[PDB]
RNA sequence: CACAUGUUCC
RNA sequence: GGUUCGAAGACGAUCAGAUACCGUCGUAGUUCCGACCAUAAACGAUGCCGACUGGCGAUGCGGCGGCGUUAUUCCCAUGACCCGCCGGGCAGCUUCCGGGAAACCAAAGUCUUUGGGUUCCGGGGGGAGUAUGGUUGCAAAGCUGAAACUUAAAGGAAUUGA
């Protein structure tokens, strides 16, 4: 790195323990908070009822109607 | 300031061998660069080697051959044991064909080729290939 | 370069700068060698042999060739040792 | 895209100076970024001096001059066309042009 | 409002370099020599060409011309470059010879000279251009 | 077919006075002409076609698309080049990827490792290579490992015969003609970074253009 | 060369540098030629030494006898002032001259009629004569070049401090060189001094051409 | 021009401020 | 001394 | 205390619209002192110390020596020029040193031939320097500082057309 001496072990990891909080998938797998707003809360498959029936129009050129539902 | 003696030792005379001097003037000299010159004395990478003694930080004046494209330095100075000196070689040296892994021991400066045989490593210094 | 019994595997030997002694590269397009005719001592003509040298390219586009040159011909005795 | 070695600017130590007013507008420019045109002006140029020869007080009188050191900034400048537009390899030539005429 | 091109001045040149001794100095003279020399697809063509030539011979009638090979000029180039002068001016009885080039002939084989004149040093060692 | 010779040491070819192509490499005269490695070591010298890129340039009217073709040439002794060609259609870009392709051979090292029984497996050192951002190493490898290296690379490195081969790369390696070229400046280190085993002085053969002078100024201008 | 009995520095030369102004550099000075510099005379001139002038032409004419063909050894002056002296050299030690106008890709192009391959080459200074020396690095060549104390040595093998400036200086130096190629091969003995004179080799102004004719008539 | 984007979100912060004070 | 703007896909 | 200039604001022209550029004013300000704030494209967009590596012409400090010129003319000695050099001070030209993606750089070089020492700081673009929390300030505001969510792009250098 930057600083190199043969003691400096705090100086190292520590300068390395918070921006490890930078790096999006040390983030995002650390902090709870999207754990949270995961609407699976850590599943992969999920039951669900639907309400009504959502026509989702589509995007620059490639347009087209898409057949979404509300769930 | 001055931090190392040695590793600005090898960056002036690395500085000069892609340029192709033949005489150069190293600031400092000290009890482990003056034994550390000789093991390229039994090894033949660099030619005989003169210093000026004196009562201040010596200044050591080394004939210059072609046979050491580059002696680097590591720092700081890493402890190695027999458990590793096959280790390291897998990322510093080019191959066993040649180049040289140099270490500190009780036993002096010496090579790993030969701390081999006398079975003690320890303190390191660098690496001349 | 030799193997484990003896023999030269190497397909071939690169040549030498006398200079900065150091090998040639197979596209080193700029290398030379200086080729020195023989000056017989009493008669003052050509021989029939050289003291061959060699020079990189890399000296060349610095522009210490001469001052090379002038010094690997003072230890083969080309150049005058009084100078 | 980093077009000069020193932008615009003719200081390498200072860090800041003091500004300048301009000539053709009021353009605050520091002293060594503007150019600095001194230029010679004689008081007619062509047509009283074969005047006030008829009409001057002693033999050959000598015409008095002026010395205005004008202060053009860059759009100042090119606006009176005196500094030119230039190539990336003649940039460099910071050579003045010659006193010909 | 004539300028002659690249096809006319090819034509021209080459007609003079090789046929050098049947061309004369008005147009008309030797308009009718490249009639024979050379296969001219038209009237208009041969008469091009021909002004050209004549319009360099009155260069040539000048002095030398650069673009052009002519044995006679290059012998009479051979001439002049092969002229002798009298006996040289390298060896001479009064030769300047600066203060500061004897010591290094003093300590050299042949410290002193014959034909040789120590000049005076010039005092006042200002020799630069004034800046700006 | 019939071919006429323009370049000096061109005709010291057709002369049957020199041995092998490496004499020209020991003095490392440049060479214009492609038919030498064809007359030396053309028999397994395999051609192949790395890709085909359609590059452009915006002209005042329409359009203007020109190809370019990528080459690895060689036989599996030594012997690797590549060859770099932009031209209008694909069949000229491929042949001029061809036919200079001859033109910039270099020879690789092949070493040993470890013990020095049996053939020159691998590279002697370690040696890289620099052009553009990309960066490629060639490392040591143990014996009956194989060219461990992304697949363009793999195949440039069985393309001289070098077997056992470990790499280490950083860059934008999408980019492989950055990334071919890296090697090549790598193996061609090779005959440039001095060897312990090197330490020998050469001594100095004499030039074929001394040594056959008197030849050089009878059989043509 | 080197301390030999036939090779010293001779009288009848001291004569000819001295009153040519040949050992005279120039205001400035290049990093090279620390070694080939005496002294500095007034008037800001530095001194060129004679005994590396004469040690540096034995190493340049060592390599052109050691080329024992002359037929491809090329001879370049781009500068009118040494336009004279190569030009017939060619004729005489049997070179192939380059004389001004060179024209670029005359080394890599194989399909230009001036296609040469030689094996040494001559150059009467390196500022003029630059682009010779940049296809010096392309293919392997050989040069000798008159240096001053000014000019540069940027791809430059042999070179031999003296006055590339003066007319009276330039002329020496090719005469000198060619008396003395002529002595190693065995054509030319060394006793007797060569009967031609050194005269034939000075560039002359076309200003005294038609001035020196008038005195013929 | 980058100068007022800056500003228009100060302008934000002060009304957003000031309904803190009001409940 | 003024001159602002030319609806989306290719 | 307000000379000049000049935010806000007013008036006269242009505009289809000026709440702008132009001109006439003109408040806070711009000037000084005592208390605040600590932001700048605070840029060399390039942290600090230290060894080495192209020359070249300069400039400034101090020191060394020297033909000579000019003043104290009345010289020793001091000054001003000229010649070099020494340590560094802002620097400048060249470049197949070397580096870099290139523009370019004698450092942005000594970097896969990877480690002289050390501080601050970034991890795709937005959300966002935002919410909240704490803290300084009379205030404007400064410092620290997210998340949910959204995107297959955002971006840098370079070539040619327009």
């Amino acid at each position: 790195g930057k600083c190199r001496g043969l003691r400096t072990a705090r100086k190292l990891r520590s300068h390395r323990r918070d921006q490890k909080w930078h790096d999006k998938q040390y983030k995002k797998a650390h902090l709870g908070t999207a754990l949270k707003a995961n609407p699976f809360g850590g599943a992969s498959h999920a039951k669900g009822i639907v309400l009504e029936k959502v026509g989702v129009e589509a995007k620059q050129p490639n347009s087209a109607i898409r057949k979404c539902v509300r769930v | 300031v001055r931090m190392n003696v040695l590793a600005d030792a090898l960056k002036s005379i690395n500085n000069a061998e892609k340029r192709g001097k033949r005489q150069v003037l190293i600031r400092p000299c000290s009890k482990v660069i003056v034994r550390f010159l000789t093991v390229m004395m039994k090894h033949g990478y660099i030619g005989e080697f003169e210093i000026i003694d004196d009562h201040r930080a010596g200044k050591i004046v080394v004939n210059l051959t072609g046979r050491l494209n580059k002696c680097g330095v590591i720092s700081p100075r890493f402890d190695v044991q027999l458990k590793d000196l096959e280790k390291w070689q897998n990322n510093l040296l080019p191959s066993r064909q040649f180049g040289f892994i140099v270490l500190t021991t009780s036993a002096g400066i010496m090579d790993h080729e030969e701390a081999r045989r006398k079975h003690t490593g320890g303190k390191i210094l660098g690496f001349f290939f | 370069m030799q193997n484990d019994a003896g023999e030269f595997v190497d397909l071939y030997v690169p040549r030498k700068c006398s200079a900065s002694n150091r090998i040639i590269g197979a596209k080193d397009h700029a290398s030379i060698q200086m080729n020195v005719a023989e000056v017989d001592k009493v008669t003052g003509r050509f021989n029939g042999q050289f003291k061959t040298y060699a020079i990189c390219g890399a000296i060349r586009r610095m522009g210490e060739s001469d001052d090379s040159i002038l010094r690997l011909a003072k230890a083969d005795g080309i150049v005058s040792k009084n100078f | 895209t980093k077009k000069r070695r020193n932008n615009g600017r003719a200081k390498k130590g200072r860090g800041h100076v003091q500004p300048i007013r301009c000539t053709n507008c009021a353009r605050c420019v520091p002293k060594d970024k503007a150019i600095k045109k001194f230029v010679i002006r004689n008081i007619v140029e062509a047509a009283a001096v074969r005047d006030i020869s008829e009409a001057s007080v002693f033999d050959a009188y000598v015409l008095p001059k002026l010395y205005v050191k004008l202060h053009y900034c860059v759009s100042c400048a090119i606006h009176s066309k005196v500094v030119r537009n230039r190539s990336r390899e003649a940039r460099k030539d910071r050579t003045p042009p010659p006193r010909f005429r | 409002g004539r300028v002659r091109t690249k096809t006319v001045k090819k034509a021209a040149r080459v007609i003079i370099e090789k046929y050098y001794t049947r061309l004369g100095n008005d147009f008309h003279t030797n308009k009718r020599v490249c009639e024979e020399i050379a296969i001219i697809p038209s009237k208009k063509l041969r008469n091009k060409i021909a002004g050209y030539v004549t319009h360099l011979m009155k260069r040539i009638q000048r002095g030398p011309v650069r673009g052009i090979s002519i044995k006679l000029q290059e012998e009479e180039r051979e001439r002049r470059d092969n002229y002798v002068p009298e006996v040289s001016a390298l060896d001479q009885e009064i030769i300047e010879v600066d203060p500061d080039t004897k010591e290094m002939l003093k300590l050299l084989d042949f410290g002193s000279l014959s034909n040789l004149q120590v000049t005076q040093p010039t005092v006042g060692m200002n020799f630069k251009t004034p800046r700006g | 077919k019939e071919w006429l010779p323009v370049t000096k040491l061109g005709r010291l070819v057709k002369d049957m006075k020199i041995k092998s192509l490496e004499e020209i490499y020991l003095f490392s005269l440049p060479i214009k002409e492609s038919e030498i490695i064809d007359f030396f070591l053309g028999a397994s010298l395999k051609d192949e076609v790395l890709k085909i890129m359609p590059v452009q340039k915006q002209t005042r009217a329409g359009q203007r698309t020109r190809f370019k073709a990528f080459v690895a040439i060689g036989d599996y002794n030594g012997h690797v080049g590549l060859g770099v060609k932009c031209s209008k259609e694909v069949a000229t870009a491929i042949r001029g990827a061809i036919i200079l392709a001859k033109l910039s051979i270099v020879p690789v090292r092949r070493g040993y490792w470890g013990n020095k029984i049996g053939k020159p497996h691998t590279v002697p050192c370690k040696v890289t290579g620099r052009c553009g951002s990309v960066l490629v190493r060639l490392i040591p490898a143990p014996r009956g490992t194989g060219i461990v290296s992304a697949p363009v690379p793999k195949k440039l490195l069985m393309m001289a015969g070098i077997d056992d081969c470990y790499t280490s790369a950083r860059g934008c390696t999408a980019t492989l003609g950055n990334f071919a070229k890296a090697t090549f400046d790598a193996i061609s280190k090779t005959y440039s970074y001095l060897t312990p085993d090197l330490w020998k002085e050469t001594v100095f053969t004499k030039s074929p253009y001394q040594e056959f002078t008197d030849h050089l100024v009878k059989t043509h201008t | 060369s080197g301390a030999l009995d036939v090779l010293q520095m001779k009288e009848e030369d001291v004569l000819k540098f001295l009153a040519a102004g040949t050992h005279l550099g120039g205001t400035n000075l290049d990093f090279q030629m620390e070694q080939y510099i005496y002294k500095r005379k007034s008037d800001g001139i530095y001194i060129i030494n004679l005994k590396r002038t004469w040690e540096k032409l034995l190493l340049a004419a060592r390599a052109i006898v050691a080329i024992e063909n002359p037929a491809d050894v090329s001879v370049i002056s781009s500068r009118n002032t040494g336009q004279r002296a190569v030009l017939k050299f060619a004729a005489a030690t049997g070179a192939t001259p380059i004389a001004g106008r060179f024209t670029p890709g005359t080394f890599t192009n194989q399909i230009q009629t001036a296609f040469r391959e030689p094996r040494l080459l001559v150059v009467t200074d390196p500022r003029a004569d630059h682009q010779p020396l940049t296809e010096a690095s392309y293919v392997n060549l050989p040069t000798i070049a008159l240096c001053n104390t000014d000019s540069p040595l940027r791809y430059v093998d042999i070179a031999i401090p003296c006055n590339n400036k003066g007319a009276h200086s330039v002329g020496l130096m090719w005469w000198m060189l060619a008396r003395e190629v002529l002595r190693m091969r065995g054509t030319i003995s060394r006793e007797h001094p060569w009967e031609v004179m050194p005269d034939l080799y000075f560039y002359r102004d076309p200003e005294e051409i038609e001035k020196e004719e008038q005195a013929a008539a | 021009r980058a100068k007022w984007r800056k500003k228009r979100m100060r302008r934000l912060k002060r009304k957003r401020r000031k309904m803190r004070q009001r409940s």
